[PDB]
């Protein structure tokens, strides 16, 4: 199909790889508990 | 009323209220060395005239989208609302596309417009919309009808972009009227007649010169002077002309007496500029004055008709032709005539 | 989803301002600073 290319092409365009990448590879802390209200 | 056929020259204008000023920005393209197009200055053409030969595009096909689709996964009609148009540039003769890289970081969604060779793709078409609630689609397109282009591949806008420098059109999501203004309506063009912004020269009848500027050999300085001269000069790239009409709209019509127009040297790019001082020279376009740098062609000696003719929206009448057209420069301002000097003294006659 | 999308391209403005627009730069700056604040009890509710 040609417009599912398109709409993919839009998404890739509108939202970067590496701005992806780099916000999965944030490795949260594992914490006596804590509070979950964050990341 | 008119309407918008195919095979036709137009202009795609637009209107900036920058820095509390409004401004007529148009769509021109270089097309020769680079691809991406950028902004002409349509407006303040009274002392810096803008460079109409290169933001003239040409519609070649207008089909639906279901067309479209249908003959990329495989005439003089009428321009239709929700088509899809294809832009070639008249002077490259690439078709406007929008293209993949970005250029101004100030977006960093958005896409840049330029010129591409092939016609394969979605990037190459432009689909048509109005910019007013009072027509609909499917509705004949006319002349003055604010118009909103969107890519066919991208599915944004032809956006005008701000910046200090960057005053580049992109493709964005925020759409932007654009104002269409026709040049040659493609209809029987006079062959033999002469047309507004066409690239010609003159000669004698029983001389056998042409009016030009001396060759690279020497300086622009001396470049910058106007002389006849004859011989391989006939057929040279520093002897043909331009008549560039004051006109944004139409100024690609049959050119009628009196008419004011500049007269520009495609080699130099200079306009022929008169101060009164001196003869006529060359001068660039940062400081073509109308008054200065307009000029006229006449029938006659005399001056029977001055300001007769004032304004025709249109084709106009094949009046002027080629080979027995015998016309006289005339100036706006003096309104002096041409006359061949003897400058070259005997002691150096037999030489150039 | 193709509707959808067309909406959102027309409005830019449901995007977040981090992410879309002339000022914030990307997600990766939008969510350092929305962990950043989070850490920062003076930009919540006292």
């Amino acid at each position: 199909k040609g417009e599912a290319i398109r709409i993919r092409s839009i998404l890739r365009s509108l939202i970067p790889l590496g701005d992806l990448v780099g916000v999965i590879s944030i490795a949260f802390q594992m914490p006596e508990p804590d509070m979950s209200a964050g990341f | 009323i008119q309407f918008l056929r195919t095979d036709d020259e137009v202009v795609l204008q637009c209107t900036a209220t920058i820095h509390k000023e409004q401004q007529k920005l148009c769509l021109a393209a270089e097309g020769f060395g680079n691809r991406l197009c950028f902004l002409e200055s349509t407006s303040n053409s009274k002392n810096v005239p803008p460079d109409l030969s290169i933001c003239t595009f040409v519609l070649e096909q207008s089909l639906s989208v279901r067309a479209l689709q249908e003959m990329l996964a495989n005439g003089h009609r009428t321009l239709l609302y929700g088509h899809a148009i294809l832009l070639r540039h008249s002077y490259s003769g690439m078709y406007l596309c929008c293209l993949s890289t970005s250029r101004s970081s100030t977006d960093k969604l958005a896409f840049d417009v330029g010129l591409q060779e092939d016609t394969t793709g979605e990037a190459c078409w432009w689909t048509i919309h109005p910019a007013s609630k009072q027509r609909s689609e499917g509705e004949k397109v006319r002349v003055g009808d604010d118009l909103i282009l969107v890519s066919v591949s991208s599915e944004r806008y032809l956006h005008l972009s701000y910046g200090n420098s960057s005053w580049h059109v992109d493709a964005a999501f925020q759409q932007t009227l654009w104002s269409v203004a026709p040049i040659s309506s493609g209809s029987e063009a006079a062959q033999g007649y002469l047309i507004g912004g066409d690239v010609l020269r003159l000669l004698h009848g029983h001389m056998d010169e042409c009016l030009t500027v001396p060759s690279g050999e020497h300086g622009e300085e001396q470049r910058r002077t106007v002389h006849y001269e004859g011989g391989a000069v006939s057929v040279h790239a520093r002897s043909l002309w331009r008549l560039e009409t004051l006109r944004v709209a139409w100024s690609g019509s049959h050119i009628r007496w009196g008419q004011p127009f500049r007269l520009r040297h495609v080699t130099t790019g200079k306009y022929l500029s008169l101060m009164e001082d001196k003869n006529l020279l060359l001068m660039d376009k940062e400081k073509a004055d109308v008054k200065s740098t307009a000029f006229a062609f006449r029938s006659s000696k005399e001056k029977l008709d001055v300001g007769v003719r004032k304004e025709v929206d249109g084709m106009g009448t094949s009046e002027i032709k080629y080979g027995d057209s015998i016309c006289y420069i005339q100036h706006v301002d003096t309104g002096l005539w041409l006359t061949y000097q003897a400058v070259d003294v005997k002691s150096a006659r037999m030489g150039s | 989803a193709n509707v959808v999308v067309r909406l959102l391209i027309r409005r830019p403005e449901c995007f977040g301002p981090a992410l879309r627009g002339e000022g914030g730069n990307g997600l990766l700056a939008a969510m350092e600073e929305a962990i950043k604040i989070a850490e920062d009890p003076s930009r919540d509710g006292p």
